């Protein structure tokens, strides 16, 4: 396969058999016969050429994977080669998160037009993992600026940090 | 501020204690560039006395860049001898006044709390 299913879900396809009633001739049904003999048949055969090519000679790439170091939090004051790595591997989950989001708007986005006029019903899973990631993605970068770093965005969680304690420390007292 | 110097012999260009120092490399970057001033001196002599710039005088233009490299060389011994002096005594001032050099208190940026201005 091409892509992993499990991360683009697709309910299984129902299509409704044909039961024709008129007497007439569907001229869609001749256009298909028409379409896949002069059209996808040809370009097949230009595709099975080029991929026996492709076979002869395969060679592979792999997908590059990133050794963990310190964060941000285990890093000392002032000190740059901690502070480097730590730094660089934030950036880089950063971009990764960017594009979770992007899966999950792009799931939320196919299941509107799969689901067609019954889109607000259907479309309920979606939505709701959106909201679950947007709320998420917004507390971990957002407010940060154009010169965002590590230590912006570790002073802004404990600003949430000790905002919850403190309302969570409160609650009982009420 | 480096004249009463402790260690100091006056009015020397180069003290005995800068024998003791890497002498600057006759391909050193600094010196390549005092070599190229004297023969732009060259040419401008040329210039100046209306005679061709870059043919006239090759005996002359010869001169003009092997007086500033063999200038240029021990200036330069010079400027790494005094940067070497100054190092010197900052180190062993060091050592003799721990308490006002105290090595500094470590914490990570977990527990260290710094303020956060959003841009909103
Ligand atoms: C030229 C100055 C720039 C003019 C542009 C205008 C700038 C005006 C504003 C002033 C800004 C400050 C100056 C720029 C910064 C330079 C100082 C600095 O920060 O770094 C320390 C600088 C270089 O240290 P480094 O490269 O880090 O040392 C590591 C290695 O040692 C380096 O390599 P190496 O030591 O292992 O090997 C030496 C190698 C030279 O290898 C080099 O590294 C030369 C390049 C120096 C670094 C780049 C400087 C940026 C300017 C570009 C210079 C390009 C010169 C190319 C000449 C091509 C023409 C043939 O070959 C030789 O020179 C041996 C002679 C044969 O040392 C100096 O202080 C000297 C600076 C003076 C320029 C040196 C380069 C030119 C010497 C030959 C004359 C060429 C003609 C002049 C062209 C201009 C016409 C008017
Ligand atoms: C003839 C002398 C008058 C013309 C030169 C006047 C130029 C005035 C500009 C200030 C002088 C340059 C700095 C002096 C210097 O560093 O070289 C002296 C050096 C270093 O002297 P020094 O490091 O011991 O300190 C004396 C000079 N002052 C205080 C200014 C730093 O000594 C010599 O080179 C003398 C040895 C060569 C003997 C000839
Ligand atoms: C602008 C640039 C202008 C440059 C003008 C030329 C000034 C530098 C000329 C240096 C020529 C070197 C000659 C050879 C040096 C040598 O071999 O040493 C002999 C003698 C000093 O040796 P001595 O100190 O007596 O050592 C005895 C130790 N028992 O040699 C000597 O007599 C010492 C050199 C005398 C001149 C002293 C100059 C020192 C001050 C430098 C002024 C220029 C600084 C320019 C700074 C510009 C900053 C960009």
């Amino acid at each position: 396969d091409s892509w992993d299913k499990d991360v683009y879900p697709e309910p299984p396809r129902r299509t409704p058999a044909p039961s024709p009633q008129t007497s007439l001739p569907n001229p869609i049904t001749y256009l298909t016969k028409a379409f896949d003999l002069l059209v996808d048949r040809p370009v097949t055969l230009v595709r099975e050429f080029i991929e026996r090519q492709h076979a002869k000679n395969k060679y592979y790439y792999y997908h590059r994977e990133f050794r963990r170091v310190p964060d941000i939090t285990e890093c000392q004051e002032k000190d740059v080669l901690c502070m480097f790595e730590a730094e660089m591997q934030w950036r880089r989950d950063y971009k990764v998160d960017q594009e979770i989001v992007n899966i999950i708007q792009e799931r939320l986005k196919a299941c509107q037009q799969r689901e067609g006029e019954s889109h607000r019903q259907n479309c309920a899973k979606e939505l709701e993992q959106f909201t679950q990631v947007v709320k998420a993605y917004q507390d971990r970068y957002h407010d940060l600026g154009a010169h965002y770093s590590a230590r912006k965005c570790l002073a802004k969680q404990k600003q949430r940090m000790l905002a919850e304690r403190k309302a969570a420390k409160e609650a009982a007292a009420a | 501020m480096m004249t009463g110097r402790q260690g100091r012999a006056t009015f020397q260009f180069l003290p005995d204690e800068a024998r003791s120092l890497p002498p600057p490399k006759l391909t050193d970057p600094r010196l390549a560039f005092v070599g190229f001033l004297g023969y732009c001196s060259g040419l401008i002599d040329n210039a100046i006395r209306r005679r061709p710039v870059l043919l006239a005088g090759l005996h002359r233009q010869l001169l003009y860049i092997t007086s500033f490299v063999f200038v240029g060389y021990y200036l330069l011994k010079r400027q790494d001898y005094m940067y070497a002096v100054r190092d010197h005594d900052m180190f062993s001032y060091i050592k003799s006044h721990p308490e006002d050099f105290p090595e500094k208190d470590k914490k990570t940026y977990g527990e260290v709390f710094e303020e956060f201005h959003p841009v909103r």
